[PDB]
C-alpha cells in the first residue's frame, strides 16, 4: 500500500479544494511555514510500508529556519527548541546515545512517521491554520495506518495527541503515552517515561526491527 | 497579535532578549496537574532555552489574541511566577 492510493481514497471522501484555495492565497501574502516543498516532508521520508511508529505532533515550529515538515524536528543548523532538548536528554537517559543535530530524518528514514496534526502555519502565530482541513487529512491518515497497518507503535505526547486513541485499534496496535516533554510537563513524568526502548522491545515483539534512534 | 508581542512583553518583564522558539497547546487538566491551578480554557505555552541556562515559559490563550496568563522561570522541583493575572 502506497500514500498515493491513501492521499486518492482521502480526497475522494473530502473535498479539500477550499482548504488547498485559502493555503494558495497565504503562500502568496504571508510567510507559512514549513516552505511549500517540505509540508508533506514526513510522507516522502517514511513510506506507507516503512511505517513502524507513529509520534504526533500539534502544529510546525512558527519562526524561521525551523520547521521542513517533520513534526519536533529543526533545521540541522537551527537552536534545539525545548521539548526535543528533553525528548534528548530522555533518549541519553533511556537508550544511552547524545543526539548532536536536531534535524529527525534519520528517524524518518528509519520508520518514525512524525506527523503533525496541522501541517502548516503563519510566522509567529501559534495554531493559525488550525482546522482549516488539516486535522480532517491527518485522522484519516492516523485512521489508514491503524486499519491497513498490523503493529504500529503510536506515541501519544500530551492529551491532544492523545485524543487520537480514538482512530486507533488498541487491540492491533501499541499506544505509548505519556504527559508533554515541553518543560511545563517533562519533570511530572516523561523524564522516565522510555518511550524508546519500549516502542523497540513492542517491534522486537511482533517480529520488526528495532528503530535506530542514535546517528 | 503574534510572537513579537509575547517576545517583547516577556523581555520588558526580564530585563534580557527572549525569543520563543514552540508553541505547544495544553488542557486545563494538564495545567492543573504541572503548576496546581486549574484555567477555564486551553493554554498555549511559549518555551525557550537561555544562554544563562534558564528555561522560560509563556502561557497565553489561544489563538488570536495569546493575551498572556503566566510567565515562569524552571527550577530543581517546581516553578517560579513572574507574572499572574491573579
Amino acid at each position: 500500500m502506497e500514500w498515493s492510493q491513501i492521499f486518492h481514497d482521502i480526497t475522494t471522501k473530502h473535498d479539500f479544494k477550499a482548504m488547498h484555495d485559502f493555503l494558495e492565497k497565504e503562500y502568496s501574502t504571508a510567510i507559512v511555514y514549513p516552505d511549500r516543498e517540505n509540508i508533506y516532508q514526513a510522507f516522502d521520508l517514511t513510506p506507507f510500508e516503512n511505517i513502524k511508529v507513529v509520534i504526533l505532533g500539534q502544529d510546525p515550529y512558527h519562526g524561521p529556519n525551523q520547521a521542513h515538515g517533520l513534526a519536533f524536528s529543526v533545521q540541522p543548523n537551527a537552536k534545539f527548541p525545548p521539548s526535543l532538548r528533553n525528548m534528548y536528554k530522555e533518549l541519553a537517559d533511556d537508550i544511552g546515545c547524545v543526539r548532536q543535530t536536531p534535524h529527525l530524518q534519520d528517524w524518518a528514514r528509519e520508520g518514525v512517521l512524525l506527523l503533525n496534526t496541522v501541517l502548516t502555519v503563519r510566522q509567529g502565530e501559534a495554531n493559525s491554520h488550525r482546522d482549516i482541513g488539516w486535522e480532517t487529512f491527518t485522522d484519516e491518515i492516523i485512521k489508514a495506518v491503524s486499519d491497513y497497518k498490523e503493529h504500529v507503535v503510536f506515541i501519544l505526547w500530551g492529551k491532544p495527541a492523545q485524543q487520537k486513541i480514538k482512530l486507533i485499534d488498541t487491540s492491533k496496535h501499541c499506544i505509548i503515552k505519556s504527559v508533554h516533554p515541553s518543560p511545563l510537563s517533562a519533570y511530572r513524568g516523561f523524564f522516565g517515561s522510555k518511550p524508546y526502548s519500549k516502542a523497540n522491545t513492542y517491534l522486537e515483539s511482533v517480529g520488526k526491527s528495532p528503530i535506530n534512534w542514535c546517528e | 497579535k503574534n510572537i513579537e508581542d509575547l517576545n517583547k512583553f516577556a523581555s520588558k518583564i526580564l530585563e534580557t532578549e527572549i525569543s520563543f522558539e514552540e508553541s505547544i497547546t495544553f488542557t486545563p487538566d494538564e495545567v492543573e496537574e504541572n503548576i496546581g491551578e486549574k484555567p477555564n480554557r486551553d493554554k498555549i505555552c511559549h518555551s525557550t532555552s537561555l544562554e544563562d541556562g534558564r528555561v522560560i515559559m509563556l502561557l497565553t490563550e489561544l489563538e488570536p489574541n495569546y493575551t498572556p496568563w503566566k510567565l515562569l522561570e524552571l527550577e530543581e522541583d517546581g516553578f517560579k511566577e513572574l507574572y499572574s493575572k491573579s
